[PDB]
RNA sequence: AUCCUUAUGCACGGGAAAUACGCAUAUCAGUGAGGAUUCGUCCGAGAUUGUGUUUUUGCUGGUUGAA
RNA sequence: AUUUGGUCAAUUUGAAUACAGAGAUCAGCAGUUCCCCUGCAUAAGGAUGAACCGUU
RNA sequence: UUCUUGCCUUUUACCAGAAC
């Protein structure tokens, strides 16, 4: 019922969401409001300060960030600074090394026809020499 | 100073020990800050008492609460400041309202205890 | 764009921001106002020059008003830039075979921020030449 | 207040050199409320400790008065 | 700025074969492992130490704390009990030790 | 005086991660942020925007080369 | 059927010198965040022990 | 200049045809 009300349904649907649960709670504080008072008071300056407060909010959440001043490119000066190592950091930086295996792939064997996998998405990859010479005429690893 | 509808105020003391009671609540998950959290509680059985806020403005927005825990016969007092109230619970954000829940198995068991024994005094 | 970059009026004035900058790269657009091409650069650079303020500043300048400079391209006249750090004037390598200038749009906004930044590499290294990484040829 | 004006230079560093004394003294929950810091001084005044650790609070809070010393 | 410490590598036995700053890791082994070793245990010891020291402290702290605490007391919760014998000692006792350590 | 629960502060030690961690004269937020749902209801604390770093910050050691 | 896509930079100049352009690689440790354990402190809050009688 | 072929990859200059 309530998301089928004016204060919701005239906003974007952008906002619908934060709306609605907006609405929800100030639409139960009025209700308490309404409870707590006696026949014949009909105060209802309360609720006029939620529907306004509400308003606003429909406003800014319509309302998006004024434009980004357009974040530089760093003077590129080609720092070689860090140098480290640790237990520690080596890990992480294990993560982006290239891996022993991996090396061994990107070397190829000179003369011979070098060992690619048949990846049924592509074959084109280059096995290379991860794989030992002997090990490779075998089998796996 | 604080409003007339707002009763129990809890005395100085009183409150001090509430609030802490509440911070010990927060750090145990036994605690439900506001309005809505609160009245759900009420409506669970799971409240052991209810804490309020006397500098809720509008203080009617509350005003159901105490009448909630009437009918369930669950103490309630107000605390004078919602920050406090809030800082208490764990939250920087003014809070009104708040509850201790039951959990027999609590540590703060007896403390929630206590506290609920000062509030029923308060009441008449 | 016209109101984004600034623009130079009076050749003392380029020469004055050709040499003040001893900090940053200076990209100079020689062209006549109302050409296609011109403009197209011109549109480029406007988006470079906010992405690059902190290495490179990008000014205009109307050719036909300020004809100071045509030392600088022998009286051929298209619609160029042209690169300067510490008032010295910095050669940039393309397939063009203009090393001088570069005398034709690029399209890709990200390649052109690309190429000023290799030319301020090259300015401070202090190589007077420098090789694009894009290779062109065909533009010319 | 005239506590403040005589020992208490009253701005963020002093506030928080304050704080630190408090903690130090043994606090748990956040030491006490300041209405003007007056009602912390008092506080504090049991302990008995107040002008050594706003001296060494500026060289650690930041490092500019090590800074200056070093200068 | 200052130097007036200089921070050495926390040496463990983890760290003991990758650890070069401090010589003779390989020249002196058995010395080497005596050395971290000994340093793992002063880290530990220290701490221990530090643990001790606080104690010691707040040990002082507590006996004067409890000398200055003559505070103005403003309400007394009250409790009385009555009972139909207590002829044992043990229940005495308990009265009297625990009552007096709660200043009741 | 002994034992234990909670939170926090300091630390021994051990572990994981840094695609993570901040910062803001911002905007909004237990007077409801954001979410769940068997649709009855339930959970209840950040969200938005801006931005700084982020294949890393600070420090060391070695070989080396440089020559 | 011809041709342009082919200019080393730098320095000394009023063509000569240069000759491609000027730290690498391996390894610690600390910090940052979160988690777990451990000891201590601080608050709070329990639980419990200890012979035997006390104080105007 | 525009459209279609062929150099092809660009400047000419062309390949070989239309339209203005």
């Amino acid at each position: 019922y309530l998301f089928a009300s004016d204060m919701i349904q005239k906003f974007p649907v952008s906002v619908h969401k934060q709306m609605l649960r907006m609405l929800c709670a100030k639409v139960s504080l009025a209700a308490r409001v309404d409870a707590g008072q006696k026949n014949g008071d009909r105060n209802t300056v309360l609720a006029h300060k939620w529907k306004a407060e509400l308003s606003k909010k429909a406003r800014k959440l319509s309302e998006a960030p004024s434009i980004s001043e357009t974040k530089a490119l760093p003077i590129p000066e080609d720092q070689p600074k860090k140098k480290r190592a640790g237990r520690k950091f080596r890990k992480y930086k294990e993560k982006f090394r290239l891996s022993h295996v991996r090396q061994l792939q990107n070397r190829m064997e000179f003369g011979k026809q070098e060992q690619t996998v048949l990846d049924s998405y592509g074959e084109e990859v280059g096995l290379g020499m991860s794989n030992t010479s002997l090990q490779q005429a075998v089998g796996a690893t | 100073a604080p409003n007339p509808k707002a009763f129990p105020l809890a005395d100085a003391a009183l409150t001090q020990q509430i609030l802490d009671v509440v911070q010990q609540a927060a750090n145990l998950r036994q605690l439900k800050k506001g309005a809505n959290e609160a009245t759900k509680t009420l409506n669970r059985g799971i409240s052991e008492f209810i804490i309020m806020a006397a500098d809720c403005e509008p203080i009617e927005i509350l005003l159901h609460l105490p009448l909630l825990c009437e009918d369930k016969n669950v103490p309630y007092v107000f605390v004078p400041s919602r920050v406090a109230l809030g800082r208490a619970c764990g939250v920087s954000r003014p809070v009104i309202a708040a509850s201790i829940t039951t959990n027999d198995a609590s540590a703060i068991k007896t403390q929630i205890y206590a506290v609920k024994d000062k509030i029923e005094t308060l009441l008449i | 764009a016209s109101v984004l970059l600034p623009q130079l009026r009076t050749g003392w004035h380029v020469d004055q921001a050709i040499v003040t900058e001893t900090k940053r790269l200076v990209v100079i657009r020689f062209g006549r106002k109302n050409d296609r091409q011109c403009m197209i650069m011109d549109e480029l650079l406007s988006s470079i020059a906010e992405r690059v303020r902190n290495f490179a500043v990008i000014y205009l300048c109307d050719i036909d008003e300020v004809s100071d400079f045509d030392e600088m391209y022998e009286l051929t006249d298209p619609m160029t830039v042209m690169f300067f750090y510490h008032n010295k004037h910095m050669m940039c390598d393309f397939g063009t075979g203009n090393n001088n200038k570069l005398n034709f749009i690029v399209d890709d906004k990200q390649e052109m921020i690309d190429i000023l930044e290799t030319i301020f590499r090259g300015a401070r290294k202090n190589k007077g030449l420098v090789v694009s990484p894009y290779d062109y040829n065909h533009k010319r | 207040a005239k506590s403040t004006e005589n020992e208490i230079p009253n701005l963020i560093e002093k506030m928080v050199a304050k704080g630190l004394n408090d903690l130090v003294e043994q606090y748990k929950f956040r030491e006490t409320t300041h209405s003007k810091r007056e009602l912390d001084s008092g506080d504090d005044q049991p302990q008995s400790s107040e002008a050594k650790r706003t001296k060494f609070s500026n060289p650690a809070i930041p490092p500019v008065i090590d800074l200056e010393k070093i200068k | 700025l200052g130097l007036l410490p200089k921070p050495e590598p926390k040496v463990k036995l983890s760290n003991m074969m990758s650890v070069f700053e401090n010589d003779q890791n390989i020249t002196d082994p058995t010395a080497w492992e005596k050395v971290v070793k000994d340093q793992v245990d002063l880290r530990k010891r220290k701490h221990l130490e530090e643990n001790e020291r606080r104690h010691e402290d707040a040990i002082k702290r507590r006996k004067e704390a409890v000398n200055m605490n003559v505070e103005k007391p403003t309400v007394y919760h009250c409790k009385v009990f009555q009972f139909k014998n207590l002829q044992n000692p043990k229940i005495r006792f308990k009265l009297k030790m625990n009552s007096k350590e709660l200043s009741l």
